[PDB]
């Protein structure tokens, strides 16, 4: 139709944005026509008129005829009761609340859902904020898409500056900035959600359960959209120090761990990147004050992670003495200060919190049984989520992985001596007291690196292109003599860094000799454990065997040269070892891993390989 | 739609009546 | 104010809409969900500028920009007692409101209105530049200026 209401206007507009995002430009002329009709909507993100007494007393005094804009309607004793109910639950003005209910009668959605008329008003109200805010994310997302025409990419850019951020275009030109409105906007969502649980829990302590669940889902989605919009706005260098201080204070006043903190994490990450790192407001003098300001907290792990990130990002200034001025300043004292601060942050559990957040972010309802118990053998002391149905999006995960990989690169290219001293400390601690379990800082860091580099071959290739870079340097340095946990973490990292065939072949060529880990030692340990079981076993040995089996299966499924070599290698004879191990007394996990390795090796085979496999199976089963 | 007609106007520099 | 909003007297609520308008309480009138006030305005919108402005506010906040551009344009072309500068504001608003999408209305219908408002706004600015300059001109007799102000400070004239 052409005369669509507010709800139908936003729903139709959303469909158009998806078309342009999915490589469908058949609605260019129709898209521009909608932004002009909803100009007043994009200006204010979310604002509910306060409940006024003039309309409350007037609505109930003469509930006979209602006049909204140009049209006229008649109020009856039944409809009038729904207006007061909707206005009370949401604390919305009677005039605005009535318009929402009128839209339901016209569209006639009461029969499509079979719910009370007053309840539909709550859903219709939440739908407006959903599309009104969700559509804004698509505009900025399409404005940053590099796989589209440069002309179209710029059209949505300037439009968002004026429609969303209220900044006029360059060819023209009391008002309030966007951030202060966004901060107050998100604040209303929190206060509205808090009062919702208090009132809902009171009456609960019905047919509206699903409606309350849908409203909570819409609220969390709107909060995520507002967080993404704030992140995008900050990415354009449109912030200041006051907003940063306010955000830091809000974080310090954080009470409970929930999805909102995970959504705000990237906001603080971008803040530190713009201010802390030398990729933004490059005011060296200003950075000194922020350092002392950051370096009250109701949760020490948050402050530890914040300080660690700030140090990692701000240690890039003190690399050379030619791109900036470093006169009349001592270096060793500041280096020792940053080192002790990072050590304290580690002891407080910064990497632990980062790993817990990364794990809770990608929480999947179902997981492949081929990777059970992987990366779940640590000591997690951080409380988990309440398990409520709040699934995450994809852009948020992408941004989180990008920020994590950036932090990893920064920490590897800025603080190598820190990692060296930490590894030496862990080694000497495990040596002087083997009965005790040393800290898992390095293992947690490697697991975080693995989580960051997952399904992103464009970034994983960086570890193979330049073998003389810092990335390859750390990769080859982390393969020397170490304990079982570090070897297992490195094997898991290698397995997760094989999303394609090229990376698998690169890892295969780098693992074998051309000291670092080699297939020779792996097979020697396999044969040793086989002879020991066949003439007990510790959890570390089983974990190492499972990691080796998973890595072999991944390499065989991804690479071809390894599959063709190991299958007929005379010096390895992996099949015999895995069979002698499976026929022994061991848990079912090792047998399952061996079976999956066999499957991977036999994913692509020929007549000779089939004959050999059948011969071995018959010989070992007869 | 414009139509110039210098012929019959109203003297802009003389009062009315 | 409870007793007021709890009433079902319709002539009363009409008299109160008029009274809110009089006192200037855009605060409380724009905050009424009801269509009853919209319908009341739709009958007297094309009767008075102040009422039309209220009607257009209700449309815009409901993303019905094209309908407001229609009310504003007709008001600028009308023979109501409206000053030229007020007719420049009406056209300028209509031009903006017709340039943005309104759901349920064809791109062709939007552009044709945005184009009519753009042309009439161009003529209106010319007329305003003339009237201002003529009134201020030292070489124009006072007797003529009053006559110029009568014929140019009103509906928009042909080029």
């Amino acid at each position: 139709m052409t005369d669509l209401r507010k709800l139908e206007a936003l729903q139709a507009l959303h469909a158009e944005l998806v078309a342009v995002r999915q490589h469908r430009f058949e609605g260019l002329q129709v898209l521009e026509t909608l932004l002009e009709e909803q100009t007043d909507a994009f200006k204010a993100l979310i604002a509910k008129p306060a409940r006024d007494t003039k309309d409350r007393e007037a609505l109930g005094k003469e509930p006979k005829k209602l006049k909204i804009g140009e049209e006229e309607y008649s109020l009856n004793e039944d409809f009038v009761n729904d207006c007061l109910k909707l206005a009370d639950e949401l604390d919305l003005n009677e005039k605005e609340s009535a318009r929402i209910l009128i839209d339901c009668d016209a569209e006639g959605d009461v029969e499509t859902q079979s719910r009370p008329l007053w309840e539909c008003g709550v859903i219709r109200f939440h739908q407006e904020r959903k599309y009104l805010l969700d559509c804004m994310r698509l505009i900025l997302e399409i404005a940053a898409d590099e796989d589209i025409d440069a002309g179209l990419q710029e059209s949505f850019g300037v439009a968002a500056e004026d429609k969303i951020f209220g900044i006029p275009p360059p060819w023209e030109r009391q008002v309030k900035k966007f951030i202060p409105r966004c901060m107050e906007a998100m604040k209303g969502v929190r206060s509205m959600l808090q009062c919702m649980a208090d009132k809902a829990n009171a009456r609960n302590m019905l047919d509206n359960q699903e409606t309350l669940d849908f409203s909570r889902l819409s609220l969390v989605e709107q909060h995520e959209c507002l967080a993404s919009i704030l992140h995008a706005a900050v990415q354009r260098h449109h912030a200041t120090i006051a907003d940063f201080q306010d955000f830091i204070k809000i974080l310090r006043k954080w009470d409970k761990y929930d999805h909102f903190l995970i959504h705000l994490i990237p906001v603080l990450a971008a803040y530190i990147t713009e201010f802390g790192s030398p990729e933004g407001m490059g005011d060296l003098q200003q950075a000194r004050r922020l350092n002392d300001f950051i370096c009250s907290w109701a949760l020490p792990v948050l402050g530890a992670a914040v300080r660690a990130w700030w140090i990692a990002e701000h240690n890039g200034f003190y690399l050379d003495d030619t791109v900036q001025d470093l006169r009349g300043i001592n270096l060793d004292e500041e280096d020792e200060q940053r080192t002790k601060q990072f050590l304290d942050a580690l002891k407080e559990g910064a990497f632990d919190f980062i790993l817990s957040v990364a794990a809770d972010c990608k929480a999947q309802e179902w997981q492949d049984p081929s990777q059970l118990g992987a990366r779940q053998w640590l000591q997690r002391k951080i409380p988990s989520l309440p398990s409520e149905p709040f699934p995450f999006s994809h852009f948020l995960q992408h941004s989180l992985m990008v920020h994590l990989e950036g932090f990893v690169d920064a920490t590897i290219s800025n603080l190598p001596d820190v990692l060296r001293k930490l590894r030496t400390e862990e080694d000497e601690q495990r040596q002087l007291r083997p009965n005790h379990e040393q800290d898992m800082d390095l293992e947690r860091f490697l697991i975080i690196i693995s989580y960051a580099y997952e399904g992103r071959p464009d970034a994983a290739m960086s570890f193979w292109e330049d073998p003389d870079s810092n990335l390859a340097g750390f990769l080859q340095w982390a393969s020397r003599r170490a304990s079982t946990p570090l070897v297992s973490a490195f094997c898991e990292m290698l397995r997760c860094l094989a999303d394609n065939e090229e990376c698998a072949t690169a890892a295969h060529n780098f693992l074998l000799d051309e000291q670092s880990l080699t297939w020779s030692q792996i097979f020697k340990e396999l044969e040793y454990f086989t002879t020991k079981v066949c003439s007990e076993i510790e959890p570390e040995s089983a974990l190492m065997l499972e990691c080796y089996l998973r890595l072999i299966a991944k390499l065989a499924t991804e690479s071809e040269i390894a599959r063709k070599r190991l299958i007929m290698d005379e010096d390895f004879n992996l099949v015999d070892t895995i069979l002698k191990l499976s026929v022994g007394v061991i848990p079912h996990r090792l047998r399952a891993c061996i079976f999956y390795v066999l499957k991977a090796l036999m994913i692509r085979k020929t007549h000779e390989e089939l004959d050999a496999m059948w011969r071995w199976v018959e010989a070992w089963m007869t | 739609k414009l139509v110039i007609n210098k012929d019959m106007r109203t003297d802009l520099f003389s009062p009315p009546n | 104010y409870n007793v007021v909003n709890d009433s079902s007297d319709e002539v009363f609520h009409f008299d109160m809409y008029e009274w809110y308008i009089e006192k200037g309480w855009t605060d409380r009138i724009l905050s009424i969900d009801s269509p009853h006030v919209i319908t009341y305005l739709q009958r007297l919108a094309e009767t008075d500028f102040r009422h039309a402005e209220l009607l257009c506010r209700f449309y815009t906040t409901r993303s019905r920009f094209f309908e407001a551009a229609q009310v504003q344009t007709n008001l600028a072309k009308s023979d109501l007692n409206i000053s030229l500068k007020d007719r420049i504001i009406l056209l300028s608003r209509a031009k903006g409101n017709a340039s943005v999408n309104t759901i349920g209305i064809s791109r062709q219908q939007q552009q044709q209105l945005n184009h009519e408002a753009s042309e009439l706004l161009e003529i209106a600015h010319i007329q305003d530049d003339l009237l201002e300059r003529l009134v201020a001109d030292p070489r124009i007799p006072e007797e003529r200026k009053a006559e110029i102000e009568e014929f140019l400070d009103g509906p928009i004239r042909t080029l």
